[PDB]
DNA sequence: GCATCAGAGCCCTAAA
DNA sequence: TATAATGGGAGTCTGATGC
RNA sequence: GGGG
């Protein structure tokens, strides 16, 4: 229930834009204020002040950055109308973009993490290491 | 635009929302060579919008465009899209598989946690390119082309056959799902153990977890193919690497019905 | 272990609730005739008493099952959790109990028979109402659940 | 055998005839046996009086006739036709404009007939029209839910007949009017019908606040011309309101006995709402050439008295069974049949408007292809017009009186309710209350009861005695709901001395309100206890035992039950199981007394009184829309003397005339080693051996020959490439010979093709010029098993073109049909049922020695989990199993109805009896008693089970009367440690078995636009991994093996080619590569104008269409 | 499920959704309450 | 249950490496035709025909047992990816 | 907003 | 109006043909066989000819037909595609 | 090159421009006799590919060794046939008009 | 406030 | 290719969000 | 329309 109700306050709604492009009222993800604003303050210039949002889940997953995951959703052709006017990238994160996609889901024996480990016989690691330890 | 078995043709609502665009966009360019008046060219101008709103997303607005003696609403672009019928939800977040089977289930006490019993004629066409090989590496037929000849009627199946089936799934480890797949233990990973007979054999234990009863559930079975796939199935899916519950932690696979009873 | 129709033991303690439950009645209806007790207060003391009694039913068919029959297969099968619980095995050997009207408000008349004595026309079409209304729910259900799982994986996949 | 019937309740009724609800709906609506003067406007008649005259010249309905079937209906099935009547009917043309008279017999097509069981048969396939329950028309009142205090009147027509009203009370005080979603104020139609502002002041005006708040003066300032003008602007914003435009939209919606019918029904419940009485079905007139209310003033009165409180008002309860009200075979007919009329009408007035206003007769004038097409739509499209369920007799009995509330007139799925699912009060004695669907459809698909009979208007009614005083008449009376719930009626069990009420204290119902009562009170009372149920329900013994879920599936299940070869009736029946027979017409019966001439394996010959020989053919191995083989069986010998009405051939399921669903099996209530588990059952290798549980199973192929424009296709012995092994089956024309053995891969019917321009491609080419052999201008389409399939040939039809009586679709040559049987005997998969909703699958055949027996040897058949008895609280199975006990030693079988029945103490004193010939037998025969028999009387005095300090034979006694015995396991030799309950049910193999389930597939057809595998085991599908399925792969971190299921195994073309190619070369399969449905996705995009990169990290684009869509 | 450290790569917010939807079939506020929540 | 399952998870840091490892190796064993295995021929996995005993042709078997021995080297960035294919083709052909 | 009545 | 465009003539035929059987199902109370609306039809028709005809004006059937009721299924569908290897 | 991203947005009338292969001037789709496409419709060869792989419509280039060659007599491309899965055509609208979506 | 829109569980069978 | 002909016919309930 |  955690896990969900975190992604229900992944969201913020901007109260002053400071010294920052945002706008009054304009809602985003929380964690991409959290760095503008770490870049505002490492600049020196007034940062953006925020106020926590609360969206049910549907809400919530129709905002999501990905619009592969939102268009699949619900509301395919508003979906697609926002994006496409904005230009949007889909940067391959979550799940379902990969699975629409046919791609190794980044879970499991796809994290990155695990992905690119190696397997080597002592018979067969040592056989390489001797002809190239020399000149 | 595709000829069916009959000789008939069958094609898409688009080809008749597109003609009708055409036909609209046509008559304009000739109405306007020909200097119509302004409120003749004023209606199929209207008209032409309304063509291509029909072929983007009919019924969206105005009145649904049908093909003629059918109340059905053609099946415009935006309709193939969206829904749970549409592009996405249909064949994009799940599609229809190779390698898949389904038969009626029945209990095998007799099996271990990790077994399932399959029928033999079901892994005869699950694992049909794998017996080919086997079948021409022994050579119970010169090559793999003739190999599947032999196959295809039922009479000219010899009993060498299912010995190299055998052969075939050593193991290797089958998915079997029961719907509706609520958590992840819908679907479970088996060693099969072949059997005569048309019924696929689920071990008692994992009843809870795929809900199943014997009243005349069903069950889908899938061969995972790859070295990959079938290493992901022996460590992660098998029946009895999952004990406990991941919602609760609390054991899954556990005494029930009978076996609490005469324990 | 078997089921016999001897195996759903009518305890003996349910003549008497019984006998308890009709004066304890008779005494809420003379309170509304004698204009003591209102029309939603005489209904509210009905079920309150017959739940009571239903209750006490339960309690005494599990009772008389440890003391004297601790080995029924009902109370074994019910006991060792294999399948069964108190509500089903007291319908067995106990009375059915209350049963809803088609609104939701329950009749005041409950069903005294149980499975094993077996009901009357009117006691099995009393207890339809319900039956159809749990049916209905369930069905509805499922679609507002599944719907509600689709919609908690899509905010949480990634 | 010996049959012993229960029970004390006399039934002064028989059932009536149980496919009435059909066949005299359908009768009713032809009236083909009427003359035509003595016909009744209804049904067909009532359409043509509505739709004609039609004015322009002017063409008049004179009559119609209905002709002969042009074939049988054997025949019929057999050449795919539809089994109908031509219809005829004599139209005069006048011309009002001049005085000319044409008159001619015009040719309207044909119409379908019903059979006389009740059923159709449309494009050769039978078929059912199911009921259709809807709301009666009428008017009503309801509350109001958004004003505590005020009401709504809703004026409701026939569908499609009219639109809905609403008289919504305003909070501004004005009464409103609601047609078509739009409001107005009511005081300017009331206006329109020439009211004036003292008629309304004097009618109503007693409700001080409500008849002052309808006047409007502006409204008022108008004559009743200026009023309607004023009205129609109101509703068409565009139309100029033409006083003669304006009248014929207001007529036509609300006077015109054309577009707007009330029902009769509507008509009798409007006049006895309101206490007025109709002229007519429309809610106002055109007369003197202004408007005349009817409705409209009447129901405005009703609803202020009850806003205020005035005696004589109440709300109405819309689910109630006198407001709800069936629309029968007859009427759902009808409504196409009026509308396909009114079609024909529209083209009778275009084409008197054009070619020649004189040389014109009524012949050229009527295009009948509406009417036609109206009646052809509703027989094979509509939702109420079904594929017939004849599994068994009973599978069609019951599907001809199920009752929908959903159609082309009535509820959907995603859009039906609580309320309407409900078992209403009113539902007792006419709507079943257990026979219901399990699922989404729970309460919208309900069946008739078993006495119930809908009346001319459509409400369902149910017998009742009269009961004078205290004694009661044999005199029945048929009641609507609405007319039940005036008396005090008492239950059908109440004791009687004669005719007299023999209680001091009766159980009644007032309004469906359970009430005790002295018997001065009672007024009627219930004819039987069957009249509450179904007739599945009917069909279930025990029922008062059984938990209503459980009854249900008890109910649903006899529906699926297949015809065995050894069919029996069951030894505990309730005594319906004659009648249903008889009603379905699968037996066969002897018209008049006679005496048995002949007796044929197809056919019996009867000499009669009247001297005439009478032939009666018998249906043999027919096969069924569900493949269960129909089939007759003579049950009587050459010269047997028969009276009327005498059994003479046993249809399917059925044994010497009683409905044989099941079998009769010796079971045991006992757990075994697991093969029992979660309701799994365990069966005796000994059932097989006996041919129990076989059924005949027949599948019909077929396969045609066309002309293509490549050349035509030959069903031909001639097929290229093939071994003389192969074609051996075949005779000289390609055709499987018939009494052949065919299995999967087996040639059926022989066929070539002409090749495409596919025409042998060069590298095949280069091949056949290796082997000397020319590349054959054919290739092999022939017609073949499908895997799993199979059986003996028992029959093949051929139908060329060119042949006398046959012409096929365009382009067809020839068609062949094959007809393939099969004997089914019980496997493991199969599944069983008994009548209380005990079911299960098939998991183990054990061999007879290691089957439970009793001690004197005797194994047992079945072994059912007790586990399946206690959550599911059926225990009607478990005292059907203590009399069936007795049965099997007393050798009887027992009527016992449901809630009159056999009781404990009643089944106690049979089982004694059944004791002595169990055990003294053994005494008598020179045995004693057993030491296991010892050992478990030891166990079972620990249990409280046998009084202890008894002799061995009184206790085994005292277990036989609970229905217990020893057992021994077959395995051991030793007894089950505790007594075990044994007796005699009635099991049924249901219609679900593996052979028609199990499937699979390694790779097959691909769907065209997705390239994802076909759906479904007749296609040779893929399984669909969905959603959810996915998810399961996510939650596991199972990437390879999801990848594989979105790529490899489906639409990744380059992956599932080069995957199956390294499969058969040993090697692993390759790494996937674009799933083409994606590219679809792609594409799709585009064709909306929307432009969609696959980009890399670098973000410039990747190419996924490898350079081919792109200039 | 293993009674120990979760391992990195695993689908959690999936089991999420999976734990907490699976008990909506067997739920008599009720369900309605949780969609609500 | 897989043989010395629990074993197998102690082996690493999260259970999806294992399989990777197990899978990665399965494939060197079929690409190679298990000529570099490193177990020994009793400790080969064996398979019961209806001749006898022969090679378990599961190379998803073989991998994990070879993986309990100790023998087998698991880990990121030991090797250049390439250079181990060209060495590994070099002592065991195809 | 119907497409036959603006039109006419 | 046609999906195939056919040649205004060739219509015109098909047309006419249409007439001609409504007729002679009109006198006939019955479906006429080809023979009787080759005969209907005058000099140069045959069966065979009016067979091939009706074959000519056949229109094609939408692959969304729905089978069924329920959204669900579409003839679509069950057509396997017999181009792709 | 492996894919990372994956783009949406707007495309301009040049860019559908730039996707077609021609224009569909006529609805049109096959001959009623020859049953093949018909030329300027919506499923014509010389805009969409060939239905037959490596050969052309009339069949004067029938086989691979052509692959990009443009038969002079009936206009088709020698390529193989999946690409009637790819290629997009296009109208010219007379009078512009909205996208619904847009609109909506 | 009130209208307009887009949501409303999964797999499978057979019939078209 | 020429009497004249000039305006159409037809039918559930949820919650969220922008006038 | 049936099955889980
Ligand atoms: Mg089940
Ligand atoms: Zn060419």
């Amino acid at each position: 229930i955690e896990i969900v109700v975190r992604q229900m306050m992944k969201y913020v709604e901007v109260t002053d834009p400071g010294d920052s492009r945002l706008l009054e009222g304009q809602v985003l993800e929380k964690w991409d204020v959290e760095a503008l604003n770490e870049r505002l303050i490492a600049e020196g210039k007034t940062p953006v002040a925020w106020k926590p949002l609360l969206m049910g889940v549907t809400k919530s997953a129709l905002s999501t950055k990905s619009w592969l995951s939102a268009a699949s959703f619900q509301n395919t052709t508003h979906v697609l109308t926002e994006a496409a006017i904005a230009g949007k990238k889909d940067e391959l994160i979550g799940l379902k973009e990969n699975v629409i996609l046919g791609r190794l889901i980044p879970a499991g024996t796809g994290s990155d993490f695990v992905r690119f480990t190696q397997v080597v016989d002592q018979k067969t690691l040592k056989a390489i290491e001797e002809a190239r330890k020399e000149a | 635009m595709v000829q069916v078995d009959g000789g008939r043709f069958a094609t898409s609502d688009l080809n008749d929302l597109y003609r009708r665009l055409i036909n609209r966009n046509n008559r304009l360019k000739k109405l306007l060579a020909q200097g119509a008046p302004e409120i003749i060219i004023r209606n199929e101008k209207r008209m032409l919008q309304e063509a291509v709103d029909a072929l983007l997303d009919n019924g969206r607005r105005g009145a649904p465009v049908t093909n003629p003696g059918s109340d059905r609403p053609l099946r415009s672009l935006t309709d193939i899209l969206s829904g749970k019928q549409g592009r996405f939800r249909q064949n994009l977040l799940g599609k229809r598989v190779d390698y898949s089977g389904r038969s009626v289930i029945v209990v095998g006490p007799q099996l271990k946690l990790h077994q399932c019993g399959l029928p033999k004629r079901m892994a005869l066409e699950l694992f049909k390119p794998f017996l080919l090989k086997k079948m021409e590496e022994k050579g119970i037929a010169p090559n793999v082309k003739a190999a599947r000849r032999m196959l295809e009627r039922q009479r000219d199946i010899k009993d060498e056959v299912w010995d190299a089936l055998e052969e075939v799934i050593h193991g290797k480890v089958v998915l079997l799902n029961r719907a509706p797949t609520l958590h992840r233990l819908g679907i479970q990973a088996f060693q099969p153990v072949l059997v005569e007979g048309q019924s696929i054999q689920l071990h008692p234990l994992v009843c809870e977890a795929f809900n199943a009863d014997f009243d005349g559930d069903q069950m889908a079975v899938h061969v995972p193919l790859s070295s990959f796939a079938q290493a992901e199935a022996r460590i992660q899916m098998l029946s009895a690497h999952n004990l406990l519950s991941p919602a609760s932690g609390e054991p899954l696979a556990k005494p029930s019905r009978d076996i609490i009873l005469g324990l | 272990i078997t089921i016999g129709i001897d195996d759903a033991v009518i305890p003996e303690e349910k003549k008497q609730y019984l006998e308890e439950a009709d004066r304890k009645l008779l005494q809420i209806e003379q309170a509304y005739e004698m204009g003591f007790l209102t029309d939603r207060e005489r209904y509210d003391q009905i079920l309150q008493l017959w739940t009571e009694t239903t209750e006490k039913v339960t309690q005494a068919v599990f009772k008389n099952f440890e003391e004297n029959y601790p080995f029924n297969p009902l109370y074994v099968m019910a006991q060792s959790g294999a399948r069964g619980n108190p509500q089903q095995i007291r319908q067995l050997c106990g009375l059915r109990g209350l049963m809803q009207k088609p609104s939701g408000e329950t009749f005041e008349v409950p069903v005294r028979s149980s499975f094993r004595e077996g009901l009357t026309v009117l006691e099995y079409f009393i207890s339809s109402h319900g039956a159809r209304k749990g049916g209905a729910d369930t069905a509805l259900r499922t679609a507002d659940s599944g719907y509600l799982t689709r919609k908690l994986v899509d905010v949480t996949h990634e | 055998m010996e049959i012993k019937r229960f029970g004390r309740i006399r039934e002064v009724i028989p059932l009536p005839p149980l496919t009435e609800i059909q066949v005299e709906s359908y009768r009713r609506a032809l009236q083909a046996d009427v003359p035509p003067e003595k016909r009744e406007n209804v049904g067909i008649q009532a359409a043509f009086r509505e739709t004609f005259p039609i004015e322009e010249l002017v063409l008049d309905f004179l009559e119609y006739r209905l002709g002969e079937p042009p074939f049988p209906q054997d025949e019929c099935r057999e050449k795919d036709l539809t089994y109908q009547a031509p219809l005829y009917a004599r139209l005069q043309l006048i011309h009002k404009d001049t005085g000319l008279i044409k008159e001619d017999e015009v040719f309207l097509g044909h119409i379908p007939l019903m059979t006389e069981d009740g059923s159709f048969i449309i494009n050769g396939a039978d078929r059912v029209i199911v009921s259709q329950i809807h709301r009666s028309p009428g008017v009503y009142f309801t509350p109001d839910p958004a004003r505590p205090g005020r009401y709504i009147a809703s004026i409701i027509p026939l569908p499609k007949r009219g639109p809905w009203i609403d008289l919504e009370v305003e909070p501004n005080g004005v009464v409103s009017m609601k047609v078509n979603k739009r409001k107005f104020p009511l005081v300017l139609l009331l206006r329109v019908l020439g009211y004036d502002q003292e008629t309304l002041a004097r009618e109503l005006g007693a409700y001080g606040e409500l008849v002052q708040g309808l006047m409007d003066e502006s409204v008022f300032a108008m004559r009743p011309e200026e009023a309607l003008i004023r009205l129609f602007t109101l509703l068409r914003p565009g139309d100029p309101p033409k006083r003669d435009k304006a009248v014929a939209y207001v007529y036509g919606l609300i006077a015109d006995p054309r577009r707007y019918d009330l029902g009769e029904a509507g008509r009798y419940k409007a006049e006895e709402k309101l206490g007025i009485r109709l002229s007519g079905r429309t809610l106002a007139r055109f007369e003197d050439g202004e408007f005349k209310d009817e409705v409209f003033l009447p129901t405005l009165r009703y609803l202020f008295a009850l806003t205020a409180g005035v005696p004589g008002h109440e709300v109405d309860d819309i689910d109630h069974l006198g407001n709800r009200r069936i629309r029968t075979v007859g009427e759902l007919m009808t409504d196409q049949f009026r509308v396909g009329l009114a079609r024909l009408a529209r083209g009778v007035r275009e084409r008197m408007l054009m070619g020649s206003e004189d040389s014109l007769t009524p012949a050229k004038l009527v295009n009948s292809r509406p009417l036609e097409a109206a009646i052809r739509e509703f027989f094979s499209r509509s939702q109420l017009s079904q594929f017939k369920d004849e599994t068994n007799p009973l599978s069609s009995l019951r599907h001809k009186r199920r009752i929908s509330a959903l159609g082309p007139g009535g509820l959907t799925r995603e859009r039906a309710g609580f309320d309407v699912r409900d078992v209403h009060r009113t539902h007792y004695g006419r709507i079943c209350p257990v026979e219901t669907p399990e699922g989404a459809n729970i309460g919208l698909i309900t069946s008739l009861a078993a006495y119930a009979r809908v009346d001319e208007l459509g409400f369902i009614r149910t017998p009742y005695r009269r009961v004078v005083g205290g004694v009661v008449t044999d005199e029945v009376v048929y009641m609507t709901a609405t007319e039940e719930d005036r008396y005090t009626i008492a239950q059908a069990n109440t004791p009687l001395e004669g005719n007299r009420i023999a209680a001091e204290r009766v159980v009644a119902r007032r309004k469906g309100e359970p009430v005790i009562v002295s018997p001065e009170e009672v007024e009627f009372m219930d004819v039987s206890p069957k009249q509450v149920f179904s007739v599945n329900t009917n069909l279930i013994p025990f029922l008062e035992h059984d938990d209503a879920n459980r009854a249900l599936m008890g109910s649903n299940m006899q529906t699926q039950a297949v015809p065995l070869i050894r069919a029996q009736a069951p030894v505990v029946m309730t005594g319906l199981e004659e009648r249903v027979v008889r009603d379905s017409l699968a037996a066969l019966y002897a018209e008049e007394d006679g005496e048995v001439a002949k007796v044929d394996g197809n056919r019996i010959v009867v000499r009669y009184e009247d001297g005439r020989l009478v032939e009666y053919p018998l249906r043999r191995f027919y096969r069924s829309n569900q493949g269960t083989a129909l089939d007759q069986r003579p049950r009587v010998v050459v010269g047997q003397r028969v009276r009327k009405g005498d059994l003479l051939a046993d249809g399917p399921a059925s044994e010497n005339g009683f409905l044989a669903l099941g079998q009769n099996v010796l079971v045991a209530i006992m757990p075994f080693d697991g093969y029992n588990f979660e309701d799994a059952i365990v069966i005796s290798e000994e059932l097989l051996k006996r041919d129990f549980y076989t059924s005949i199973h027949i599948e019909r192929y077929e396969i045609e020959a066309r002309d293509t424009k490549l050349g035509p296709e030959r069903i031909t012995r001639d097929i290229p490439h093939l071994s003389e092994a192969a074609l051996r089956d075949l005779d000289e024309e390609g055709v499987v010979r018939i009494g052949a053995e065919v299995k999967p891969g087996d040639i059926l019917v022989g066929r070539t093709s002409f090749k495409g321009e596919s025409e042998p491609t060069p590298e095949e080419r280069l091949l056949r010029s290796i082997f000397g052999e020319k590349a054959r201008d054919v290739k092999d389409t022939s017609l073949r098993v499908p895997p799993g399939e199979g059986g003996i040939v028992v029959r093949t039809v051929r139908l060329r073109r060119g042949d006398p009586g046959v012409e096929l679709k365009p382009g067809v040559r020839e068609v062949v049909r094959v007809y393939v049987a099969q004997k089914r005997k019980l496997q493991v998969g199969d599944k069983l049922a008994n009548r209380h909703g005990n079911k299960g699958v098939v998991a183990k055949i054990l061999p007879v020695e290691d089957m439970p027996h009793l001690p004197d040897g005797t194994p047992v058949d079945v072994i059912l989990n007790p586990l399946g008895v206690p959550s599911r609280m059926n225990l009607g199975q478990i005292l059907e199993t203590h009399l069936g006990l007795a049965g099997y030693f007393l050798g009887q079988r027992y009527i016992s109805p449901i809630f009159d029945g056999a009781k404990e103490p009643e089944i106690k004193e049979l089982l004694a009896q059944a004791f002595e010939v169990y055990f003294g037998k053994r005494k008598g025969e020179g045995f004693g008693v057993d030491k296991r028999e010892v050992e478990v009387l030891r166990r079972a005095e620990k249990l409280g089970l046998v009084t202890p300090g008894k002799t061995p034979e009184e206790q085994l006694k005292e277990l036989f009367l609970q229905g217990k015995v020893v057992l021994y396991d077959g395995r051991t030799g030793e007894p089950i440690e505790g007594p075990i309950v044994v007796g005699q049910m009635f099991i049924m193999k249901l219609y679900h078995m593996v052979e028609d389930k199990m499937h699979a597939r390694s790779t097959g057809p691909y769907s065209l636009i997705t390239q994802q595998p076909l759906g479904g085991k007749a296609q040779f599908g893929g399984q669909r991994f969905g959603e959810m399925e996915v998810w399961a792969l996510e939650a596991y971190g199972a990437a390879h093996t999801l990848q594989e299921m979105l790529t490899l195994k489906s639409d990744d073309i380059e992956g599932r080619n080069a995957a199956y190619e390294a499969i058969i070369k040993g090697e692993d399969v390759p790494e996937p590569s674009v799933p083409e449905s994606f590219r679809v996705l792609v594409k799709e995009l585009q064709a909306l104008a929307l432009d969609v990169q696959t980009l890399d990290e670098k973000d410039n684009p990747v190419d996924i269409f490898e350079g081919l869509a792109s200039k | 499920s293993m009674a120990r450290p979760v391992s990195i790569g695993e689908a959690v917010g999936i089991v999420a959704a999976q734990s907490i939807g699976e008990p909506g079939t067997q739920l008599t506020q009720g369900l309605p309450r949780v969609i609500e929540l | 249950a897989e043989p010395g399952i629990d074993k197998l998870f102690g082996m690493v840091d999260s259970k999806y490496r294992l399989t990777v490892v197990v899978a990665k190796r399965a494939q060197q064993l079929l690409r190679h035709g298990f000529k570099n295995t490193v177990l020994e021929p009793e400790e080969r996995p064996k398979m019961q025909t209806l001749e006898g005993l022969f090679d378990d042709p599961n190379a998803v078997t073989w991998a994990m047992k070879e993986l309990l021995t100790g023998r087998l080297v698991f880990g990121e960035n030991l090797v250049p990816e390439d250079r181990l294919q060209k060495e590994m083709e070099r002592l065991y052909p195809v | 907003s119907d497409p036959v009545r603006q039109y006419l | 109006a046609r999906t195939i465009r056919i040649p205004v003539h060739m219509v015109e035929t098909i047309n006419k043909l249409s007439r001609t059987a409504r007729q002679l199902q009109q006198e006939l109370g019955r479906e006429p066989t080809y023979e009787e609306i080759a005969e209907a039809m005058g000099p140069g028709w045959d069966a065979k000819r009016v067979e091939e005809t009706l074959k000519i004006a056949q229109e094609p059937v939408s692959l969304e037909t729905p089978i069924g009721d329920e959204k669900d299924s579409f003839y679509g569908d069950f057509i396997p595609d017999e181009h792709l290897p | 090159k492996e894919v990372r991203k994956v783009r949406i947005a707007l495309a301009s009338p040049e860019k559908i421009r730039s996707w077609s292969y021609g224009e569909v001037e006529k609805p049109e789709t096959i001959n009623y006799r020859t049953l093949k496409p018909e030329r300027d419709g919506l499923f014509d060869e010389r805009i969409f590919g060939p239905i037959k792989d490596y050969e052309c419509a009339c069949g004067k280039y029938k086989r691979q060794r052509f692959e990009g060659k443009v038969c002079e007599r009936c206009g088709v491309e020698v390529t193989k046939s999946i690409v009637r899965r790819y290629r997009m055509g296009h109208i010219e609208l007379a009078t512009p008009a909205a996208h619904i979506w847009f609109v909506k």
